[PDB]
């Protein structure tokens, strides 16, 4: 694990991305700047940052899809970014609303990504419109030693958009907010795409162990008709000379396959020293034609964020297809009760496909196995309420002695933020820090400064005390 | 529910800053 340091980069991303390529542009950025790149792609990457990110350290620049991001701007550890309008326009207006969060960009957006059908055009010249085809069509490909469809069944990413064809969703969005007080499979159209899924299982039409490995060797190798799989599993494919076809995914209910889908994006880590130099790499290196094609041409990132380069990409009829589906999905919720949401249907759908659980059992217990998920989500690093206190404690020492005329309250550091000398009877007031997820930044704390230059002290204890209470109410 | 009711409730009484 190469470390955290001033006037270098280290970029995490995962390891079915054109890590390489991405590297590429980094040695670009080098040859111009001076200044080092180092690409890593270490397992579990989504979970690791935010803990690492904590205590100060992880990487400068962390790449995932948009729905984890919000979890970890909830917890303080991404950089606000802020393009130009100029550069705001040249990528699609949905891409940077799936890094809005609380108001604020919280990532660049690269690439978007959805699943498509991806089929062998030998062994299945006219892939199948409707899942309900699928099982007579894997009866008549196993009288020939094949069958019709292997994809990843392990994570449910995978098996997303055959639950939220007919009515699955992650959380209600009402009133400009979203309400996360139910998981939505606890519909009929959920249980029932998940009830198909397991009668696939249970009819041997497919095997509830498949995984990603398993799934694209089988397709790869030209045993199995059909996959599901987004951009990136396309150069192996490439390599395998299978003659394949990528188009929209089979309807289900006469309803099309709704994928969850993900705007691969780059946050800055709050904890960076090298903050302008990751807004140069980003905006001016990798954000162009000529960057984006870099990575591509390691591994394709499928339909992209960039106007410019997505309608060069878009000539392409896979790339179309991958838009198709997109405008089908649904563009992720960002909140940061994704990753329970994540987790919970994860567990769901591996304890239906193996019997392990009924789909009613399985989807009941999706509902409080989200929820278990929520406490930790209280990811809390001490950093910036640190800086702050250094800062305030200097700023107390430089500014010169208060030049208005009568009893104030004297400069001082409360504990979590920092207070100017203030006029008797003022009520002084700023925005909510943003150190506790459960905080809402544009909340705001108020500071009484009573009628004889003195801070107001909270009752209970006599203790000078700053009023938080707006921050974490209701 | 909204998204920050599900967090743990951090402290703002007496005997915090
Ligand atoms: O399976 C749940 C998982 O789904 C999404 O992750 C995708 C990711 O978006 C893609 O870039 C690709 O790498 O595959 C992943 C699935 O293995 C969510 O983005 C992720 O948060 C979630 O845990
Ligand atoms: C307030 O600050 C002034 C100047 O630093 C100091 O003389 C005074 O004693 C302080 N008062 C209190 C109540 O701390
Ligand atoms: C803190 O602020 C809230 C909101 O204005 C108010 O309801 C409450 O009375 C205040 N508490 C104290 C002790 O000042």
């Amino acid at each position: 694990m190469a470390k955290i340091e001033e006037g270098k980069l280290v970029i995490w991303i995962n390891g079915d991305k054109g890590y390489n390529g991405l590297a590429e542009v980094g040695k670009k950025f080098e040859k111009d700047t001076g200044i080092k790149v180092t690409v890593e792609h270490p397992d579990k990457l989504e979970e690791k940052f935010p803990q690492v990110a904590a205590t100060g350290d992880g990487p400068d620049i962390i790449f995932w899809a948009h729905d984890r991001f919000g979890g970890y701007a909830q917890s303080g550890l991404l950089a606000e970014i802020t393009p130009d309008k100029a550069f705001q326009d040249k990528l699609y207006p949905f891409t940077w609303d799936a890094v809005r969060y609380n108001g604020k960009l919280i990532a660049y957006p690269i690439a978007v990504e959805a699943l498509s059908l991806i089929y062998n055009k030998d062994l299945l010249p006219n892939p199948p419109k409707t899942w309900e085809e699928i099982p007579a069509l894997d009866k008549e490909l196993k009288a020939k030693g094949k069958s019709a469809l292997m994809f990843n069944l392990q994570e449910p990413y995978f098996t997303w958009p055959l639950i939220a064809a007919d009515g699955g969703y992650a959380f209600k969005y009402e009133n400009g907010k979203y309400d996360i007080k139910d998981v939505g499979v606890d519909n009929a159209g959920a249980k029932a795409g998940l009830t198909f899924l397991v009668d696939l299982i249970k009819n041997k039409h497919m095997n509830a162990d498949t995984d990603y490995s398993i799934a694209e060797a089988a397709f790869n190798k030209g045993e199995t008709a059909m996959t599901i799989n987004g951009p990136w599993a396309w150069s192996n494919i490439d390599t395998s000379k299978v003659n394949y076809g990528v188009t929209v995914l089979p309807t289900f209910k006469g309803q099309p396959s709704k994928p969850f889908v993900g705007v691969l994006s780059a946050g800055i880590n709050a904890a960076s020293p090298n903050k302008e130099l990751a807004k140069e790499f980003l905006e001016n290196y990798l954000l162009t034609d000529e960057g984006l094609e870099a990575v591509n041409k390691d591994k394709p990132l499928g339909a992209v964020a960039l106007k410019s380069y997505e309608e060069e990409l878009a000539k392409d009829p896979r790339i179309a297809a991958t838009m198709e589906n997109a405008q089908k999905g649904e563009i992720m919720p960002n909140i940061p009760q994704m990753s329970a949401f994540w987790y919970a249907v994860r567990t769901a759908v591996i304890n239906a496909a193996s019997g392990r659980q009924t789909v009613d059992e399985a989807l009941k217990d999706a509902q409080t196995n989200a929820a278990a998920e929520f406490p930790f989500l209280y990811v809390v690093g001490r950093k910036k309420m640190m800086d702050a206190q250094y800062k305030c404690y200097d700023r107390m020492q430089q500014l010169p002695a208060y030049q208005g005329e009568g009893p104030y309250c004297n400069r001082t550091w409360d504990g979590w933020l920092c207070w100017d000398d203030t006029p008797a009877g003022v009520l002084s007031y700023q925005f909510c820090p943003d150190y506790f997820p459960d905080f809402d930044p544009s909340e705001k704390v108020t500071k009484y400064c009573d009628e004889k230059g003195v801070w107001f002290k909270h009752p209970e204890n006599n203790r000078t005390w700053s009023n938080y209470t707006m921050c974490n109410a209701f | 529910l909204h998204k920050l009711q599900t967090y743990p409730r951090t402290n703002t009484g007496s005997g915090t800053p």
